[PDB]
């Protein structure tokens, strides 16, 4: 079947451990709600296997830096 | 000096892992033409490492601002007016998230087995395009004697439909039970079943010719360009999903000019990267040059909350948490009362708010704070 | 540590306001200058007594 | 009071057949005051 990682516009997706995902609100001093949404229903959270609640990290072409990360909290439809 | 130590101080130093990799390349290209020395490598990568700290970005700055102002100035020197229509409208059409984009347009990619030969292209194209029997027919008419529609067919396109005629009279019979169709020659004879009314025979003489008889729908118009030694085929019309399972047609990049089509079947993120590559192909066709970090802000803005909102009243204006913002900018009425309802707090945090009070606006110099010791002589 | 342009306006035109209704200059400038230009020297001097606080 | 050709004829008896729910001018009228006038009597629907 066709991935749908296999495509030059989806980056790679990546669920966030507990302790990962922990840092990751202690390092830019913000709470789970003022992160970035992502619904339920994308294909990639869908491909994941992911659950509302939990961080997906996400890694981006740059055209400017190269490999770029960024994080989005899974929500409901 | 060796390219392991060369390396090695690459390493050491502080720098992006992109801008790393770039110094060694460029160390490497250059060490073997004029033979640089270790002291010389070292002041190359403290120059580098000094011009990185140089061009960061200070605390503080409007970049939605300037982002904003960067994007709308080159518009007003833009161009209004195949059938791609780019331009001043395109743009306007992208930041404003509109669900249908007018005359959409789908990049096919070929795999390695149709990539290479124009026949193998050819028959994947007549696959992915949508032929109904309204553009078979040469004309329409009404025939009252057997009380049915009657349609004839050139055979010019029906040769380069791909599909023969006892293609066209299965489809037909397969598709429609209500009556039944009969062919001699190069011309279709239907013939109904428990049709009286002459009322009924238009209704369904007009369902016969819109059926699709092969192809993906919304698709209607199919071109095939050659670039790059490899055939790209672009479509009239929009269809990611059927087109995306599809044989001989590479997934991999294949895209699409609807966005919304491209959150739907790829994803947020791959919404948000066809976003800027919208953006940036138009300034470069309208030959206006754009920073693309300005353009990231903006679709990064534009799918904060997972999925494509627009710039207005509907979308990232429409959501923001700010009372004031939102009554300022287009709805005055309809939001305060809205707010009344509810009983919202404004708290104040943003810049038009501000602005509107009299008080300084959390940018620049406004989220400066100062301290001084007070035993100050001269 | 580098100032940033925003600190460094907002450092003079404090410096500025204080000159302006008191504070006298803790370094000698020319007659009829302004109280800017007062701040702007002073600056140069390096000789300002304001900080800038920084979130941590 | 339209044309003469068929083809005009042709779409003229497929719109008469569709719109054969009125009969006579009294129930257009009608449609016309139901529209323009709506919940009111039949007279003054009629005469509006």
């Amino acid at each position: 079947e066709f991935n749908i990682f296999d495509h030059v516009l989806v980056p790679e997706h990546r669920i966030l451990s507990e302790e990962e995902k922990e840092e990751l609100l202690k390092k830019y001093r913000i709470r789970i709600s003022q992160l970035p949404q992502i619904k339920a229903s994308d294909p990639a959270v869908v491909a994941l296997g992911a659950k509302p609640g939990d961080v997906i990290e996400i890694k981006r072409k740059s055209p400017t830096a190269g490999y770029y990360y960024y994080y989005r909290l899974v929500v409901e439809d | 000096v060796a390219e392991k130590t060369i390396k090695s101080m690459v390493s050491k130093a502080e720098l992006p892992d992109n801008i790393k990799e770039e110094l060694y390349a460029k160390l490497i290209e250059y060490n073997e033409k004029y033979k640089l020395k270790k002291d010389e490598i070292q002041a190359i990568i403290d120059e580098t490492v000094r011009e990185y700290q140089k061009a960061l970005i200070e605390p503080g700055e409007a970049v939605g601002t300037v982002a904003a102002q960067s994007i709308g100035e080159p518009s007003t020197q833009m161009t209004l007016n195949i059938n791609v229509t780019l331009g001043l409208p395109r743009i306007i059409e992208i930041v404003d998230a509109r669900k249908n984009p007018s005359t959409p347009i789908m990049t096919v990619y070929l795999d390695e087995e149709h990539r290479y030969d124009r026949d193998k292209a050819l028959e994947v194209a007549r696959r992915i395009e949508g032929t109904t029997l309204e553009n078979l027919a040469r004309e329409e008419t009404i025939d009252i004697l057997n009380m049915e529609y009657v349609v004839e067919i050139d055979p010019e396109r029906l040769e380069k439909a791909g599909l023969d005629m006892e293609k066209v009279v299965r489809k037909l019979t397969g598709s429609f039970k209500s009556a039944e169709f009969e062919a001699e020659g190069y011309t279709l004879v239907v013939r109904p079943k428990k049709v009286t009314k002459l009322s009924d025979l238009r209704k369904i003489a007009e369902k016969v010719k819109k059926h699709r008889l092969k192809g993906l729908s919304g698709v209607g118009k199919t071109i095939i360009r050659k670039e790059g030694d490899e055939y790209v085929i672009y479509t009239e019309g929009s269809n990611f999903k059927q087109v995306l399972k599809v044989p001989g047609v590479d997934p991999t990049r294949t895209r699409t000019n609807n966005i919304w089509e491209i959150a739907e079947v790829l994803g947020i993120e791959a919404a948000r990267n066809a976003i800027i590559d919208e953006i940036v192909s138009t300034m470069r066709e309208q030959g206006l040059e754009v920073d693309v970090r300005h353009i990231m802000l903006v679709a990064d803005m534009m799918t904060l909350d997972g999925v494509i909102r627009p710039i207005g009243r509907h979308g990232i204006v429409g959501e923001k948490a700010s009372v004031l913002a939102r009554a300022a900018f287009e709805i005055t009425t309809q939001h305060l009362f809205a707010a009344a309802e509810r009983g919202e707090v404004d708290p104040l945090n943003g810049v038009v708010e501000n602005v509107l009070i009299g008080q300084p606006v959390p940018v620049g110099t406004g989220i400066v704070k100062l301290a001084m010791s007070l035993p100050l002589r001269p | 540590f580098r100032y940033t342009r925003f600190e460094k306006a907002r450092i003079i035109g404090a410096r500025a306001l204080q000159i302006a209704m008191g504070a006298p200059v803790l370094i000698d400038v020319p007659e009829g200058i302004t109280p800017l230009q007062a701040a702007l020297l002073e600056f140069e001097k390096g000789v300002i007594p304001i900080t800038v606080i920084r979130p941590s | 009071a339209v044309s003469d050709d068929p083809r005009i004829q042709q779409v003229l008896f497929d719109n008469l057949e569709d719109a054969s729910d009125i009969s006579t001018q009294e129930e257009a009228l009608d449609y016309i005051g139901r529209l323009a006038l709506p919940g009111q009597p039949k007279e003054y629907r009629l005469r509006r």
